[PDB]
């Protein structure tokens, strides 16, 4: 579709009052890119918050997958977008969602570190004895980084 | 010196003639080219990476060069870009005047010392230095017209036979091939190499040892065994020299004895380099070579010598081949020459008519016949010996000289014709007196002048190397007219003309020329009765004066500005970009729809269309190109309908229909060499290592506040590219040292297969070429190939590429620029209607202040020209004005008259401005130039008229009044005659439709209009000016 | 004028069949008749 | 141009002596050059 090329570029240039006016004119928000991001993906991505909110609003897809199997909370997770991470969780984001590596946003949250991010998925019911496909845990993720502080959360 | 060449008449034709051959010699050895050196010197290093992403190339290459181009001098500012096609660019632009050769010898030293630094696959592939501010002669096109040869076929062929023909051609200074001459192409199949347990690692490794040069030795050496007869050289292993060779590359024997060969693993045949560029010419396929001029050579001999040389190679073409010339440059230099001619040719035949108009015998017809052309010649001699060239601005040089060339000419033979007239002297004494009235006045003149244009060629950068080229020729033409006004037009005057009866003026004559006299005389007696009437209210003529220079005033300020204008070139360009991941054979579709409706709609207009699929100015990639419109001849394309500008309109609103890709049409800059030179360049500077990232969001609120401003800033975009969608993938090093898996064979197995590698060099028909390893197509397109791939372990067991990788989609740069060393991204943008650029960029620092820290900026190219120009104009109008009054006080002896002849100035600057404003022109260049000559004779009117009336008072004893009602008597007809024959003169230069349109209507409207008030008002009030200063002052 | 050149032909196939690396094959035609510049050494104090 | 009244000297190894021999034959001119105080002063190597 043509709007849904723009919210594509507007959900990830961040400009809040386009999105505001594409919602109104009816811009296709399950839009994807050749990779299959959607504006929520690319939304989750750049750290847009507020763009996030309007298109869950606007019936987006929550647990959308790309090409690869990667949901916007992977990107939210991965990227350390706190704010993001919560409003996906509450609005029925798939905590545990494995891609074709079998990697999960507990695993991408670890491997950069983010603590907070790490409670607020654990706190949703994240399972941390969940292996990807080398049969890494997020521990495993942990202690290989030397990250004494996201050790203890993990136990 | 007048009275000297009087008596010495063959002394005089001496001087005319070492002047004429000096000329002639001058003509026959001067360099010939459309354009001078304009751009400042700039040297491009250019490297490539196959099979490399942006970043690859700048962290290994870009940033190890950057960090060794230090001990260069008089360098300016250094850019870079790096992006996905692994490439690399890093311009090095330098200081005006900086030595080129010792530019570039500097830069490649120090690239040739961190050479050690950068990856081997870089150093296979080599890094160059070009100096990359020379441009384009002509670009000769080869197409297959019936089908039998690809594109690499044509270029393979271009390369072998036709590019050192045409290098080793007279004149040719530079020969860039359009395309790559033919490469080895291994196209490896995962699925055969896995059957056979083997790696893109062992089929590199075999062409490596079954394609090599071996050294071996001599039979019967020194130190040899004496008694030793023969001495032979021993030859072993040479390259390859056929696909069929390859073919029998030996990878492995099995346990049955059974053996596995190259083609049994791959397909194997003769292609490019590099596949990125799809070239098209009218749909066929097509090379092509980019010849620029050598230094000092004759662009209209080098073209036609080009031309013979294709000529002959066109019996050895193999059946299809054609040449084509798509650009091609010298049409324009042969026009441009050619109206010189015609307008210096129609210039003498229009002086000659209006002379015998007036003096109405043919033996003053002839002195202006000889004196122009011998001072033309002479301007040639002091062009040559200057170092100068003959090209498009010293050639509009000499069409704005002619008006102060003739007029001295009709000056010199008009005032001793008058002499004669009045007081009845012989030929001889009667120009000795004539001289002498006039002989001070014209050195003093001559002074003046060289103060208006002289400081003009001190102008910094680009904007001063193309003033200086009017400057000289105009400066040097007046100068040698100066010289044959007191060496040779006095010795022709006073040898040639026949006496005159005093008191005959013409009046006792019959039929046409009786009846002109007495009309003349009596409109001369009109005219002094007029002045008189003027003289006795100056009061309300001098409030005429203020309103006028108030007008002036307006409508300089109100001018559209433009460096130079945009010309009909015969050539424009048609940008084509498709979103971000989209492919070759997406954007060949939208390029196929472009070619179809210049060759359908636009069939009376467009020649041939060069569709050129993967390469754009703004950046690289599949998802970019450009079409290059190739026009018919001026005069097969009548009216405005028929032109570049309309075409372009038509074109951009023809292809707003198209849906996914951004394409429109756009005309050349009138000098391809600088480039666009309308609007600004920002940098935007990363200068705390803020990363790619965060300078994207200080670029995207920079450009949001500019937004903001659309009263100001205007079409203000990036000029880079934006980040796309790019395949992560991540090597467990952990799974590969389990399973016996080195990390350089799954590194090698992934890069030679998906991105290509450069293994060795093979001998094709006594050429050596490059031989390239790479996967077919089909097993390198999606990520599910990612794991057909298959590598062997220690143990012998093949593993594929999913058991010990894991991917994912992320976002970065295609093309990272870099300027100064730091991390940059470059900004495009130009002032709003009614707004000038300077105050445009003002408002750009001041939204760069409130960017966040670290964040810095910098002006390049055309904005870093503007502001050290902008710094130099000042000073200089200045200097030119304060010598200007210095020269006419020490002629006038008097600091207060001078001004009597300062103040005309405004009176012609108001008709160039009227007459630009009317015709809907800019003010450009060849307009100021333009300005400057109009203020030139227009002063020179005044400045005889001011001499005349002083000399009565001073000398005879006249009064104020009778001296300047005398003055302008004498002056009325040699300003008439003068004014008559140049405004006819630059007659064809306004109406002119065709070739070089843009500059001869720059040109003549500003002169034209110009002339016309400075003739009609001059007469009025240089005789107010005058005596309302004298009353002043003493 | 025109030079006899002594064409010398190493079956790599029968080589690798015989288990001789064509590296030791090149290296030991090449050392032998045709010399080889190995490395430098100090002789009186001066490289050569 | 240096200093005023004072000298920048070379004593070059001519034979391939050696290091060891140049050191001696410095010295040698050093001990030599220090019974002149008269004519030289301050004569000392600018090496290590
Ligand atoms: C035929 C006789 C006429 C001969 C004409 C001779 C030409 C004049 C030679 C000088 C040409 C260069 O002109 C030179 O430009 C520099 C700037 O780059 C000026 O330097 C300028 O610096 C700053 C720039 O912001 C100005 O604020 C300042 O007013 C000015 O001095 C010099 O003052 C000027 O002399
Ligand atoms: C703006 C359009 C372009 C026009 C440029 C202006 C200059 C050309 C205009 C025509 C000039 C001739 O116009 C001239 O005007 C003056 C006005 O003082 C007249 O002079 C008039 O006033 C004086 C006294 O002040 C009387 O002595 C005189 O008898 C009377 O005619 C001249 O007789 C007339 O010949």
């Amino acid at each position: 579709s043509d709007l849904g090329k723009k919210l594509l570029e507007a959900a990830r240039a961040g400009r809040d009052d386009e999105v505001r006016i594409l919602m109104a004119n009816g811009a296709d928000v399950n839009a994807a890119d050749v990779v299959g991001w959607t504006p929520l993906h690319l939304a989750a991505y750049w750290g847009h918050l507020e763009i996030v909110e309007v298109l869950l609003k606007n019936g987006a897809d929550v647990n959308a997958y790309d090409t690869l199997g990667s949901t916007p909370l992977h990107l939210a997770a991965h990227f350390g977008h706190l704010e993001i991470v919560e409003v996906l969780l509450k609005n029925g984001a798939d905590v545990n969602a494995k891609d074709d590596n079998g990697i999960t946003p507990l695993h991408l949250a670890a491997n950069r570190g983010h603590l907070e991010i790490v409670e607020v998925l654990l706190k949703y019911g994240a399972d941390v004895n969940a292996q990807d496909k080398f049969g890494k845990t997020a521990f495993d993720i942990s202690i290989n980084n030397g990250n004494e502080d996201l050790a203890e959360i993990l136990q | 010196m007048p009275n000297f060449f009087i008596d010495r008449p063959i002394f005089a034709w001496v001087i005319a003639i070492i002047i004429m051959l000096a000329g002639g010699l001058a003509i026959l050895k001067l360099p010939v080219a459309q354009y001078p050196t304009i751009a400042p010197p700039a040297v491009t290093i250019s490297a490539s990476y196959p099979g490399a992403d942006a970043k690859t190339v700048q962290d290994t290459v870009t940033q190890v060069i950057e960090q060794n181009m230090n001990g260069i001098d008089n360098l300016m500012y250094m850019s870079s870009n790096s992006d996905s096609t692994g490439t690399v660019q890093i311009t090095l632009t330098f200081e005006s005047g900086t030595d080129a050769d010792i530019a570039q010898v500097q830069v490649q030293n120090k690239l040739q010392l961190a050479m050690p630094l950068l990856p081997q696959e870089v150093q296979q592939q080599g890094v160059s230095v070009e100096k990359s501010s020379s441009s384009f002669l002509m670009v000769v096109g080869v197409i297959n017209t019936d089908g039998t040869m690809t594109q690499e076929d044509i270029s393979d062929y271009v390369a072998a036979n036709m590019k050192d023909a045409i290098s080793r051609t007279s004149g040719v200074g530079d020969v860039q091939l359009f395309g790559s001459q033919y490469a080895m192409r291994i196209w490896m199949n995962p699925n055969e190499l896995n059957k056979f347990q083997l790696t893109p690692v062992d089929v590199i490794t075999a062409i490596k040892a079954q394609n090599a040069q071996v050294a071996a030795g001599q039979l019967g050496g020194t130190p040899p065994v004496k008694g030793q007869q023969l001495n032979a050289s021993i030859i072993a292993q040479t390259r390859l020299t056929s696909t069929e060779e390859f073919g029998k590359i030996l990878l492995k024997v099995n346990q049955d004895g059974s053996r596995v060969l190259l083609r049994d693993v791959a397909k194997i045949e003769l292609g490019g380099e590099n596949y990125d560029i799809i070239a098209e010419f009218n749909g066929q396929p097509a090379s092509g070579l980019g010849i620029k001029l050598a230094t000092g050579a004759n662009a209209l001999d080098t073209a036609a010598a080009i031309r013979a040389e294709l000529a002959k190679m066109e019996p050895f073409f193999p059946s299809g081949l054609k040449i084509v010339y798509p650009y091609d440059t010298t049409p324009f230099v042969k026009i441009s020459i050619h109206e010189v001619v015609k307008t210096l040719v129609e210039a003498i035949i229009l002086v000659f008519l209006v002379m015998y108009l007036f003096l109405q015998n043919f033996r003053a017809t002839l002195i202006p016949t000889i004196a122009v052309p011998v001072v033309l010649l002479g301007t040639f001699a002091v062009l040559a010996a200057f170092g100068f060239s003959i090209n498009t601005l010293t050639m509009f040089g000499m069409v704005l000289a002619i008006g102060l060339l003739v007029d001295d000419a009709i000056v010199v033979v008009e005032n001793v014709e008058r002499v004669m007239a009045e007081e009845g002297l012989p030929p001889k004494e009667a120009t000795r007196k004539s001289m002498g009235q006039i002989q001070g006045a014209l050195v003093g003149i001559a002074m003046v002048l060289s103060a208006v244009f002289v400081p003009m060629a001190f102008f910094g950068g680009s904007t001063g190397a193309i003033y200086r080229q009017f400057s000289i020729t105009i400066v040097s033409a007046m100068a040698l007219s100066v010289l044959v006004a007191l060496i040779l037009t006095p010795a022709l005057c006073a040898t040639m003309l026949k006496p005159i009866a005093k008191g005959d003026h013409g009046e006792g004559k019959k039929g046409f020329f009786g009846w002109f006299n007495r009309m003349f005389e009596k409109s001369t007696h009109h005219y002094t009765d007029s002045v008189g009437g003027i003289l006795r209210s100056t009061g309300r003529y001098l409030v005429l004066y203020l309103i006028i220079v108030v007008g002036m005033a307006y409508l300089f300020v109100r001018l559209p500005s433009s460096f130079l204008p945009d010309e009909d070139q015969g050539v424009f360009m048609t940008m084509v970009q498709l979103p971000a991941g989209a492919t070759q054979e997406r954007t060949q579709k939208v390029l196929n729809e472009v070619t179809h409706y210049y060759l359908t709609k636009e069939k009376n207009n467009v020649e041939s269309v060069f569709a050129v699929n993967g390469f754009g100015f703004a950046g690289r990639g599949q998802n970019t190109g450009i079409a290059f419109v190739s026009l018919k001849d001026w005069a097969d394309r009548p009216g405005e309908e028929n032109k570049v500008e309309a075409i372009t309109m038509r074109a951009t609103r023809a292809f707003s229909q198209i849906k996914d890709a951004m394409v429109f049409a756009f005309n050349l800059p009138a000098i391809v060499e600088l480039g666009t030179a309308t609007g600004f360049d920002f940098e935007l500077i990363d200068q705390a290592g803020l990363g790619h990232e965060k300078l994207t969001q200080a670029r995207n609120q920079l450009l949001a506040e500019a937004a903001k401003h659309p009263d100001m800033l205007t079409s203000v975009r990036p000029n880079g590219l934006e980040d796309t969608p790019q395949f992560k993938i991540d090597i467990d090093q952990e799974k590969a040292q389990a399973l016996g898996v080195s990390i350089n064979d799954i590194n090698t197995t992934l890069g030679a297969a998906w991105g290509g590698s450069y293994v060795n060099d093979f001998i094709d028909r006594g050429r050596v070429k490059k031989v390239y390893v790479m996967s077919e197509a089909k097993y390198r397109m999606l990520p599910d190939d990612i794991g057909d791939w298959y590598v062997r372990a220690a143990d012998g067991q093949m593993v594929p590429f999913s058991a010990f990788s894991s991917s994912r989609w992320e976002y970065g740069s295609p093309r990272l620029e870099r300027y100064n060393g730091l991390p940059s991204m470059e900004i495009l943008g130009q002032a709003a209607p009614g707004k000038s650029t300077g105050e445009a960029m003002e408002l750009m620092e001041q939204l760069a202040s409130k960017l966040p820290t670290g964040v810095g900026y910098d002006w390049t190219g055309m904005s870093y020209q503007e502001r050290l120009s902008g710094n130099q104009a000042p000073s200089l109008y200045a200097i030119s004005l304060i010598v200007v009054f210095l020269c006419l006080a020490a002629l006038y002896e008097s600091w207060s008259i001078p001004f009597s002849v300062m103040l005309v100035v405004p009176l012609g600057v108001i008709g160039a401005l009227l007459a630009a404003t009317f015709r809907g022109l800019t003010n450009d260049v060849y307009f100021q130039v333009g300005l400057l000559t109009t203020i030139g004779l227009s002063a020179k009117n005044a400045i005889l008229i001011v001499e005349f009336a002083k000399d009565l008072m001073d000398k005879e004893g006249k009064g104020l009044i009778e001296a300047t009602l005398d003055a302008v008597r004498m002056a009325l007809r040699p300003i008439l005659m003068t004014s008559l024959a140049f405004i006819l003169g630059v007659m064809p230069l306004v109406i002119s439709t065709g070739a070089g349109s843009g500059a001869q209507n720059a040109v003549g409207t500003g002169v034209m209009g110009g002339m016309v008030t400075a003739t009609v008002l001059a007469i009025f009030f240089v005789p107010v000016f005058f005596v309302v200063v004298r009353r002043r002052f003493s």
